[PDB]
């Protein structure tokens, strides 16, 4: 809740909702009773459900925030290239076939001191803590005035199979960079609302 | 049992009962003591100097003389004590290793400027036939190291191998202009699958100058006390992008430290690091300087005064994602090499 005062660091207001400090707005703090209260939790990314994401396991009154919300082009595929990957034996990801145009993740079988064709793709371990920052393509930037957070991260490495390379999917553990907590506080689920007094 | 330490130069002594190395104290030390000193780790007809310093090493089991005695060797008159008679004790240099020119800007590994003259002064070339290959640097007018896996079968006899200094260019080193062979020593424990012990010295006949170009770099002490992320200078000719030749000039701008458990974890490089073999670079994507010269050395600066710590040794592709630079590990045998230089005379 300490996220929210006027001009400051932390999450929500850096890849939430920052708010602006510069017009005449006017903050409000208030509250509502719990009878009927069904807190939406959806996801606002368009590169998130078309890479399956179906929903979050939170209880009936917690809300998901963000920690780190990274951004992609329009031909990103999380999958590896599969076409590639079979003469690989160490550190083999697994793979499938990307939608159209989505260009597929760049892997690589460079040689060992003596084993010649050991996997090694980009975005490793995870896009969180990368050690190549200036590589993947998950780039991490600050959410603006009246933007939403434009994805949450993927782990490159849990997304995809071995026999059937389908279309390019992934999988629910693999969505990190989020976290909640409860919004209830003396039986009354807190809210907060900005105003905008614009002209 | 004698060997040097830290930044300033104390004299460790081994003891069989205290089982362990202690360090002197001044009392009434001479250079014909102190100047027959570096024999004892194998600098024949050299000496810089000797002073009286304070003691902050750590031990409380000094060295004493044993003066009251007639005529004996040094290494009789050594018996404990748990003072120092007048709180000095051993500082030393074996030989005029250490400064250079402080100059600005040299940078020229891949965008910068080139390695200015004098100013990397140990910085040297060897070749076979008269083509650039290897590198190394100066320790003694007649000792020199390089890495070993240039002096590889076949190539193992000592009378092909031209050492050529001096000049940053390509052209310049002509026959005579450069003195020649001697010695191949090796630590001869290289092998094809690790790459451990990359690391052969080398002799020369005929001494060199200390005049300019030339100087010879610090090897390390035993126990020097690195830092974790430590900034490093490496020096050399070498082709700034694979499938190349050689760059034209001399190339020496900086690079950094990175750990074992980055470099030896399971994405950079899969639990390969071992204790002799040390990581260097970035652990980034292209931003690395490659250079390679396989011997071309790792430079830090220490105490306000350049020392080794690394030669260099394999690596990956050229500067590239994820793939470093790993370096042989120059500070864990510097007394093997001053048990293979005491016996040279
Ligand atoms: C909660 O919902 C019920 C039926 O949906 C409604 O009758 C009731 O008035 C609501 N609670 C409050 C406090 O209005
Ligand atoms: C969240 O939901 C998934 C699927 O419904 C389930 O596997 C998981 O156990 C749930 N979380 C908890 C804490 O039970």
């Amino acid at each position: 809740r300490d996220d929210l005062q006027l001009g400051s660091s932390g999450f929500l207001q850096s890849s939430n909702y920052k708010i602006d400090i510069s017009s005449s707005s006017c903050q409000l703090y208030y509250s509502l009773p719990l009878v009927n209260v069904t807190i939406n939790n959806f996801n606002p990314s368009s590169w998130n459900r078309r890479y399956g994401f179906g929903s979050f396991n939170v209880s009936s009154y917690d809300v998901v925030y963000s920690d780190h919300c990274f951004s992609v082009n329009s031909d990103f595929c999380p999958c590896a290239d599969p076409s590639v990957v079979n003469s690989c034996v160490k550190s083999k990801p697994l793979s499938a076939i990307c939608p159209a145009g989505t260009k597929y993740r760049h892997c690589d079988l460079d040689t060992t001191l003596y084993v010649n064709n050991w996997c090694r793709c980009s975005c490793l371990p995870d896009p969180i803590s990368t050690y190549s920052p200036n590589t993947c393509p998950q780039k991490k930037v600050v959410v603006g005035i009246g933007e939403h957070c434009p994805g949450l991260g993927i782990n490159e490495e849990k997304c995809g199979t071995q026999l059937n390379h389908s279309s390019c999917s992934c999988s629910p553990d693999a969505f990190l960079g989020w976290s909640f907590d409860s919004c209830i506080s003396n039986n009354r689920c807190n809210i907060f609302s900005n105003f905008i007094f614009n002209g | 049992c004698v060997r040097l330490y830290g930044p300033n130069f104390i004299l460790q002594v081994y003891s069989s009962q205290r089982k362990s190395w202690h360090p002197v104290c001044q009392d009434d030390w001479n250079e014909n003591y102190g100047r027959a000193a570096c024999r004892d780790m194998g600098y024949k007809n050299n000496f810089y100097s000797s002073q009286g310093i304070v003691d902050d090493s750590g031990s409380t089991s000094f060295m004493k003389l044993n003066t009251s005695a007639g005529n004996v060797d040094i290494y009789k008159k050594l018996y404990h004590s748990d003072a120092c008679s007048s709180k000095a004790v051993v500082s030393l240099r074996c030989i005029a290793c250490g400064v250079n020119l402080n100059s600005s800007r040299q940078s020229q590994i891949v965008g910068g400027e080139s390695a200015l003259p004098g100013a990397w002064p140990w910085q040297v070339s060897l070749h076979v036939q008269n083509v650039h290959v290897c590198g190394g640097s100066i320790i003694t007018p007649e000792w020199i190291v390089t890495a070993a896996h240039c002096v590889e079968k076949p190539l193992n006899n000592p009378w092909h191998w031209t050492a050529f200094a001096g000049i940053l260019r390509q052209s310049f080193m002509f026959y005579g202009a450069g003195y020649q062979v001697e010695k191949v020593i090796s630590h001869p424990n290289y092998d094809s699958k690790t790459k451990n012990n990359d690391i052969a010295l080398m002799k020369l006949q005929k001494p060199l100058t200390f005049n300019d170009l030339v100087k010879p770099v610090c090897l390390p002490n035993p126990g020097m006390m690195l830092q974790p992320e430590q900034l490093c200078w490496i020096s050399g000719w070498g082709a700034t992008e694979e499938k190349g030749k050689t760059s034209e000039v001399l190339n020496a701008a900086k690079v950094l430290l990175i750990e074992t458990q980055r470099c030896n974890s399971r994405y950079v490089y899969d639990n390969l690091i071992t204790p002799a073999m040390i990581c260097a670079g970035f652990l980034q994507g292209n931003v690395d300087s490659c250079q390679g010269d396989s011997g071309g050395p790792l430079v830090t600066s220490k105490n306000n005064i350049w020392w080794l710590i690394g030669d260099t040794s394999w690596g990956s592709g050229c500067a590239k994602a994820y793939r470093p630079g790993v370096y042989g590990n120059v500070m864990v045998f510097t007394d093997w090499i001053y048990r293979q230089m005491r016996a040279d005379g």
